[PDB]
């Protein structure tokens, strides 16, 4: 009825949008929380991974305090532009997308006494360095850190609404690895003194190993089993030369097959891997065995 | 001409976007339709699929009705800007547009009654959890799950229009990797603390095909081996011809291993 | 001029169609095809870059004056009524927009509206690859207006409907543009039933760099394969040698047959060719390890054992395999080819 | 397979190819009569 | 091999800075954090860094003690204030990519000597 | 161009206009012709520049990555030569309402930088400029072109695919210097020949753009596997 | 305005990545987070024992000298983060920075430089490219210390020998 349009329209009747909550006399604290709705593929050709979060902020805003016989007041999309709203973005994010289908995949629900409750839908590509001494043995822990871009230290505060432990929550069905177990997550606060001033960083770090039997079949195996083969070259006789010599050389160009599939299907490293090491190791035995 | 003018601006005078229909009342039911146009991909690596369609929502807005024009009123899609629509979203969205060639693909239709006709064209990446431990003989299952972004059971409700017949389109799709063993709809409430929201879940069973794996994979390997076997009936004395025979078989089936693992 | 757009524009409401209420408003549409882009065989696409150009009636915009044509740009296209007119079958399409919109919008005295644009869209084909690398493909174009039935819009072809440029400038690699056409048709929906109207594009494969790759040196490798059968036997790591690399090399062809096409589940010429030229070689090798494992170790006329299967002596005779496998697998190849050529030329 | 047995008559006796080629056109055509009487067979199909 | 050298001073009445130098690695993609263990056997986390210059500090310690890493010269410091008698300790330098840490010793694979410090009021 | 309506006098000569008043001026709908999508860049603002002269001469400057079809014909890869070209005009104007022109002689107005060449496979040679009409159902168009001569370095296919396939060849005629006594000898050079040529053509025709019918180097592959195959 | 970039753009979630920041004095701080990919035109003729050497250009649009000037505010630790920089194929040298007035006819503009001097690393193709063909090389020499009278074993070592270093040939110019 009319209360609701009244109590709308008055609402922003002398806001300042270009103005932060409590500026100049307190500091605005921003209780965040994550729910990861699927932990995308994990691209170590890109060093990168995707990640879908419903993520939402909550502040106090006493500008829009508001009196009615309704505790919760939700806002539409174009009010919802008109108002202060944390500037959070992703250190270590490399193309995020805002959902927009249908309609903007967000939300903005305001309590009587001032509280707002912002709540987003994000896809986040995000950057996660890897250490490939190891590979196929190696473990990660892809971060994921945010914060807000403007405002330092003394006037925004990130913090989690929860127990940061319990503030950022996977969904069951929510781990889309092909190469890696999602072992857990981490959640931390921290502080970055940039070249502009100092920040509040929230960030989680996703625990990831690699799944190594695809390797121990495509590649381990069959290279011991062409090893195998080689020094079986040494139980014929001596007196088949022919023999002996094809068995030999064509021992040599099946591992170098070998070891050029295995390394076809893995990121364009500088520095050798244990995979590396270990297919040089069965051409040094083959190239020996002849 | 000009009567449905005065009564179409009538219709969008005064018109709050921001109230949804019955604001105090009953929660708005959405009936949906979906027409499938297409299944584009089916990414193993990324798990997901790509999905092209015409998606339909009916509602009732009492604010829309009209009386002395008996027919309906199918109005340029930018009108959709001013009405109130529902906040439908697909929650296992990845990447989504609704197309915009040669205008934005969108239809309102309004109803001498005040019932809504929405239509968007859109393409959809949505991901698909998959079980490739029995791939190339794998039945994956894929789902599109639509829901309500912002309103509860109270304020909104979903259905399918037409019941089991409310997709279609799905027989009309030829996949070259698979098969649409069937299609299931289905329309629940998730109850979270906040309330029971709505949702509807599309649901597909893939069948893979497995002629090319047949074709590409066993029977080159299966021959191969057969082939391999001759060794036992040359004789012992031609270690030559059995050393090459053997050897060069290893080769062919290493061959084979490394191509399928590149084109797979 | 600004005193009659003005005067057009005044009292206009773009929400609602020309005749909405009197009569179905018509549309002649034109279509000059730029380039026909490469058909992805993989994803089962092809693009198309069109100039496509509609033409109706708006009673609202008549003026009376002695200009007779207002030529303009994309300036008034969003100030006027447009038609929904969408592509069905079009995947991903989008407008151009450098360096400004590339519209064009035409208004007569009379109230003719003449609206044209450049677009370029993927447009899904289900191309049927059987038949592959002799296959022939009618990939289609369609649109229609995406929420006015045939009660309110009904679009029309022109006498010049559908125009090409050269053809030699577009972008087909492995298809020769073979001809053109046009249809319309009514497609029931939900929503209604719709003027749809679909532009079918013939395309035919060329087979040059199918013959040069991958036809003549399969049967070249299936001919050197028989050439083990002129080897004197006892030769046995020459000829075991020969027929096993002849295997290894067939593998090896065999990669390449399905480069081009996405992984259909039917078997297409191409696969069917090099699976016969695998089954020659593998059985020129068996061939040899039999020959080689054998040679190292009432009133009609009689009964039905002499007038039928030979029981009398008969295997006796292997020592000749060679013999007649020098004759057979020609033979069989060359009548191999002559169904299979015949086959998918001439019949079907 | 039979019009490639033709290439035998160089080599083995005529008797038994011609027997040969007697027995493989037997067997087609049975082959043949079961693929005509199992067609109709196939009639109640949907599409059909 | 791959060393972890620390300096700094051993004994303050203060204000203190102990330096780490790290030779044989590059660690630019790599954590360094700084750990103390008391008398009575436990190791306490303090502050850590990250290639991100992003700094992590121990609740016993926050704002305090201050971490700066120098990834030209391959080193870590930690600025210590505020000194108080309880803080008489060994203080270990560590570097290593945090897998299920990043406030846990099992995470860190390299470790130094150690740098001993006391206070006396 | 010139635009009398906006003409203005005052203490200034040239005043340059920011992107909200530029866009309410008209200006030319050009268009290139065999274009594709094509770039404006707006990094970090829009990068575009206005500016009129006290005479209502207008100055319209835009920073573009144009993306244009070069039709090729690769008959003779890769010793193929092309003349890509960019043509452009107006979309919406005829040639009896906006006719286009080159700002000096039609040579030196495109003028390509002096180390501007991002060609790894080719080498630009030259550059043609011109100008025409082009006709259409709507009606006359002018069309100013340029063509961008290329040629492809050979030196890469040299030392990759001939040479390679050359000594191929040479080593199945090598086979001919030896006594005929050693079958299985000759047996391996002929078939592991028949088989290093067949590897040399799939790799050659895989790093080549997928066109159905038989280029050049196509030709001398496929008569190198014939002569092999006729060693053997 | 970056002369030689190809596509860049403001990141845009959760907002658009901007910071305006106003100074009593009036000093206007106008912070961006762009990702933009930057033309660098690379001579591989030493590949992959090559230094690449990869600037980005700024510059003003529409402004000459005489109306605006560019400068690197704090000198050489204007650009920061590069020594935290390590690429998966490269090792970032050095890095240089410079600011000069571009004498163009009409006037002259402004203009900074970024320049990066990447060194390949090479331990990947040291250990994959040249220690196969290096080996295989020397196993071809094995057929000289066989008997001339053994012709199958030295035919076959040299023409698979032959045939493993074009497969060596063939594959690494699909991957590189
Ligand atoms: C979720 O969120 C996304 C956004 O993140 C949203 O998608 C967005 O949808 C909107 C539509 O709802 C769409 O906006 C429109 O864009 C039209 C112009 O093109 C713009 O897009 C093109 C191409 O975009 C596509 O590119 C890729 C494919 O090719 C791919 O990414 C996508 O498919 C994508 O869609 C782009 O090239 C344009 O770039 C510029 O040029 C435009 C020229 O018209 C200009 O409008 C733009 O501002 C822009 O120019 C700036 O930037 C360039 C550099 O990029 C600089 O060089 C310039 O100097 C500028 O700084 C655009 O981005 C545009 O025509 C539409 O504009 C009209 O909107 C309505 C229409 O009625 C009017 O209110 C407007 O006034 C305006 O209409 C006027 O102009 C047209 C064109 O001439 C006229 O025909 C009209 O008659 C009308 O004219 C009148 O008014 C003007 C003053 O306004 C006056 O001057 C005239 O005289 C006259 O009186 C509209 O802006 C948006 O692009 C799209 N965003 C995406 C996809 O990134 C989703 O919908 C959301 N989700 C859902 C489901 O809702
Ligand atoms: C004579 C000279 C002597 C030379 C010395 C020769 C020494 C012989 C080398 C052995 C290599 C040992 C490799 C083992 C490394 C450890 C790897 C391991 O932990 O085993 C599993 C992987 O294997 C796997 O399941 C993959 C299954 C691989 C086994 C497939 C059966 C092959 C049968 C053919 C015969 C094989 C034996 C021949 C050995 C010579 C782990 O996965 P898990 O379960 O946790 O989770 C599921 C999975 O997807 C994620 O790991
Ligand atoms: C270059 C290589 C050289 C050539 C290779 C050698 C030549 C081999 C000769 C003849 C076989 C040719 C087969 C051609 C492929 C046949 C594939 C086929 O069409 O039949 C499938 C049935 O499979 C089926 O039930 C079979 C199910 C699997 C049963 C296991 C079969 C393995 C072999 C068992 C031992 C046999 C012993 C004989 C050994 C010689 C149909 O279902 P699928 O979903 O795909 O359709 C999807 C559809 O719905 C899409 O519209
Ligand atoms: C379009 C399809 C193309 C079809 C092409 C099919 C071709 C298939 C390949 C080879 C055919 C080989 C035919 C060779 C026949 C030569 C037979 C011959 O030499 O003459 C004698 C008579 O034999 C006989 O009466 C047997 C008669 C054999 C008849 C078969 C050949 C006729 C082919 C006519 C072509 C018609 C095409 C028209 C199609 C429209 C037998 O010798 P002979 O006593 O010394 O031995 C006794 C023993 O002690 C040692 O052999
Ligand atoms: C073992 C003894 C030791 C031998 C030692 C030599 C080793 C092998 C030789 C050269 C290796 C050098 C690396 C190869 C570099 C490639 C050779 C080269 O640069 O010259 C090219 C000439 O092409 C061409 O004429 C094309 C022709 C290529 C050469 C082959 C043609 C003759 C083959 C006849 C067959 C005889 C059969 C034998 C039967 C008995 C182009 O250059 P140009 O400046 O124009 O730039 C044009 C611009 O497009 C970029 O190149
Ligand atoms: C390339 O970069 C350009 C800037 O570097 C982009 O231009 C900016 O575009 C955005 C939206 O695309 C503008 O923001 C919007 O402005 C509209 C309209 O505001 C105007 O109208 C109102 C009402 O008449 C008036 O009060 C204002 O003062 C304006 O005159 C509003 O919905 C919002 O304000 C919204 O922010 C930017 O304003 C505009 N930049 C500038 C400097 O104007 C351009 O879009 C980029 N190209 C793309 C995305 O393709
Ligand atoms: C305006 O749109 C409304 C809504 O679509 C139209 O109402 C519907 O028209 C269809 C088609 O005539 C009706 O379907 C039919 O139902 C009858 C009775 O069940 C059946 O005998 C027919 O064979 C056909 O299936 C539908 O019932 C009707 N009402 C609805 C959907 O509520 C209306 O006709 C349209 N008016 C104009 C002037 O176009
Ligand atoms: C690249 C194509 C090259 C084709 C060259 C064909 C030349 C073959 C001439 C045959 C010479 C000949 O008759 O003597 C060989 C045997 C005689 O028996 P034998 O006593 O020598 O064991 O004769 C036979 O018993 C069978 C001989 C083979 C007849 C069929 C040849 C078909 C060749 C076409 C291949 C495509
Ligand atoms: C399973 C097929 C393997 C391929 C075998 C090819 C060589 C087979 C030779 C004839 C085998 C049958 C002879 C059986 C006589 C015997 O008892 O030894
Ligand atoms: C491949 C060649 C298969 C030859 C099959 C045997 C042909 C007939 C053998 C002699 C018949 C007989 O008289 O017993
Ligand atoms: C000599 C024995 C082999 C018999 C088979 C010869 C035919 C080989 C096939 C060559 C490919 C011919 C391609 C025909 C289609 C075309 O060129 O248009
Ligand atoms: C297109 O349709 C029109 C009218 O239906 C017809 O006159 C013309 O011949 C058609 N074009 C063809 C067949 O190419
Ligand atoms: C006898 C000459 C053969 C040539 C093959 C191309």
């Amino acid at each position: 009825t009319t209360v609701f349009t009244r109590i709308l329209d008055r609402l922003l009747d002398g806001y300042d949008n270009r103005l932060r909550p409590g500026l100049g006399e307190r500091v605005t604290e921003v209780k965040t929380d994550i729910f990861v709705t699927s932990f995308g593929p994990v691209s170590d050709h890109d060093m990168e991974y995707t990640i879908d979060v419903f993520f939402r902020q909550s502040w106090k805003d006493e500008r829009l305090k508001f009196k009615g016989p309704m505790t919760v007041l939700r806002l539409n999309n174009l009010m919802a532009s008109k108002i202060w709203t944390p500037d959070t973005f992703f250190h270590n994010g490399k193309k995020s997308v805002a959902h927009n289908m249908t309609m903007p995949n967000k939300l903005l629900r305001i309590t009587e006494d001032g509280t707002l409750l912002y709540t987003m839908r994000l896809t986040v590509r995000a950057e996660c360095p890897m250490h490939l001494e190891d590979f196929p043995m190696d473990a990660h822990a892809c971060p994921l850190k945010f914060g807000s871009y403007a405002y330092t230290r003394a006037e925004v505060v990130y913090e989690w609404t929860r127990e940061p432990a319990r503030s950022v929550v996977v969904a069951e069905d929510g781990s889309r690895l092909n190469q890696y177990d999602l072992l857990g997550q981490t959640v931390d606060s921290g502080i970055v003194q940039s070249s502009t001033g100092e920040y509040v960083v929230m960030t989680t770090h996703f625990h990831l190993k690699r799944k190594i039997g695809y390797f121990v079949i495509q590649t381990y195996l069959p290279c011991i089993m062409t090893v195998i083969l080689s020094q079986v070259s040494f139980w014929l006789n001596r007196e088949s030369v022919p023999a002996r010599t094809v068995f030999g050389v064509t021992t040599v160009l099946t591992m170098t097959t070998l070891s050029i599939s295995a390394r076809n299907s893995l990121p364009k490293v500088a520095y050798a891997t244990a995979m590396d090491w270990f297919i040089a190791v069965c051409y040094a035995f083959v190239f020996s065995a002849l | 001409m000009s009567f449905v003018k005065e009564t179409v601006d009538k219709l969008l005078k005064g018109y709050d976007i921001r109230l949804r229909p019955d604001f105090g009342g009953p929660p708005v039911c959405v009936g949906m339709n979906i027409d499938i146009a297409s299944i584009d991909m089916v990414s193993e690596v990324n798990m997901d699929y790509t999905l092209t369609m015409y998606f339909q929502q009916y509602w009732r807005d009492k604010r829309l009705a009209y009386s002395g024009i008996p027919l309906n009123l199918t109005l340029d899609n930018r009108v959709a800007d001013q009405l109130w629509v529902p906040d439908t979203y697909f929650l296992n969205d990845k990447k989504s547009f609704v197309h915009g060639v040669t205008v934005k693909n969108r239809m309102i239709r309004l109803h001498p009654d005040g019932t809504v006709l929405y239509g968007l064209r859109i393409t959809t990446t949505a991901a698909c959890m998959m079980d490739l431990r029995r791939y190339p003989l794998d039945e994956q299952n894929c789902t599109l799950e639509i829901e309500s972004y912002g309103y509860t059971t109270d304020d909104i409700e979903f259905y399918w229009r037409g019941g089991d017949k409310a997709v279609t389109g799905v027989e009309r799709i030829e996949l070259p990797q698979f098969s649409i063993v069937e299609h299931r709809l289905v329309s629940r409430n998730v109850v979270f603390a906040t309330g029971a929201y709505p949702r509807l879940s599309l649901s597909f069973r893939l069948k893979r095909n497995i002629g090319y794996f047949i074709l590409q994979t066993y029977m080159p390997s299966i021959l191969i081996t057969i082939l391999s076997w001759v060794s036992f009936w040359i004789n012992y004395d031609a270690s030559a011809a059995r050393v090459a025979l053997g050897i060069t078989t290893v080769l062919t089936m290493t061959t084979i291993n490394t191509h399928l693992r590149e084109t797979l | 001029v600004t005193v009659i757009l003005n005067n057009l524009l005044e009292g206009y409401d773009n929400k609602l169609r020309p005749d909405i209420g009197v009569k179905p408003t018509l549309i002649h549409t034109d279509m000059y095809v730029n380039s026909i882009g490469p058909v992805n065989a993989i994803n089962m696409e092809y693009t198309i870059d069109i100039f496509f150009a509609q033409t109706w009636y708006d009673r609202r915009l008549k003026f009376n004056s002695t200009i007779k044509v207002l030529r303009l740009n994309s300036n008034m296209v969003g100030k006027i009524w447009i038609p929904d007119t969408f592509f069905r079958n079009s995947k991903k399409a989008d407008a151009h927009w450098i360096t400004t919109p590339n519209r064009m919008l035409r208004i007569w005295n009379d109230g003719r509206v003449l609206y044209t644009l450049r677009l370029t869209i993927d447009a899904e084909c289900q191309l049927q690859l059987h038949n592959f690398p002799m296959d022939e493909h009618s990939c289609p174009l369609e649109f229609s207006s995406y929420g006015y039935p045939r009660e309110e819009i009904v679009y029309q072809w022109k006498r010049s409907s559908v125009e090409v440029g050269d053809t030699r400038s577009w972008r087909l690699y492995q298809f020769s543009f073979v001809g053109l056409r046009n249809t319309t048709e009514v497609v029931k929906t939900t929503s209604g039933d719709y003027v749809v109207m679909s532009v079918y594009f013939d395309l035919s494969r060329r087979m040059g760099y199918f013959t040069i790759q991958t036809y003549i040196p399969c049967t070249l490798i299936v001919v050197l394969s028989w050439v083990s059968f002129w080897i004197n036997k006892d030769a046995v790591p020459a000829r075991t040698s020969l027929g096993i690399t002849t295997v290894l090399t067939m593998t090896t062809l065999s990669t390449i047959a399905r480069k081009s096409l996405p992984k259909v589940s039917y078997v297409t010429a191409m696969d069917l060719f090099v699976s016969v030229c695998f089954i020659f070689v593998f059985s020129a090798l068996v061939e040899y390890g039999t020959l080689h494992y054998f040679v190292s170790n009432c009133l009609d006329g009689k009964d039905c054992a002499s007038f039928f299967c030979c029981f009398e002596d008969c295997h006796i005779r292997i020592a000749k395999m060679d013999s007649y496998a020098r004759i057979f697998f020609p033979t069989a190849f060359c009548l191999f080819n002559l169904v299979y050529w015949v086959s998918y030329l001439y019949l079907g | 397979g039979c019009i490639t047995c033709f290439s035998l008559f160089f080599f083995c006796n005529t008797a038994t190819v011609y027997k040969i080629c007697a027995w493989m056109q037997l067997l087609a055509a049975l082959c043949l009569v079961l693929g005509c009487m199992i067609f109709p067979d196939g009639w109640d199909a949907e599409t059909i | 091999q791959v060393q972890l050298q620390e300096s700094g001073g051993g004994l303050v009445q203060g204000s203190l800075r102990v330096s780490c130098a790290a030779s044989g690695r590059t660690f630019t993609t790599y954590i360094m954090a700084w750990f103390r263990q008391a008398p009575g056997k436990e190791r306490e986390f303090l502050a850590a860094m990250d290639q991100g210059r992003i700094q992590y500090y121990g609740d016993s310690v926050r704002g305090r003690f201050t971490i700066s890493r120098d990834y030209a010269k391959n080193s870590v410091d930690l600025q210590l204030d505020g000194l108080r008698p309880e803080d008489t300790a060994v203080y270990y330098c560590a570097a290593g990519a945090g897998f299920w840490g990043l406030r846990t010793a099992s995470s860190y694979h390299y470790w130094g000597q150690g740098t001993q410090v006391t206070v006396s009021s």
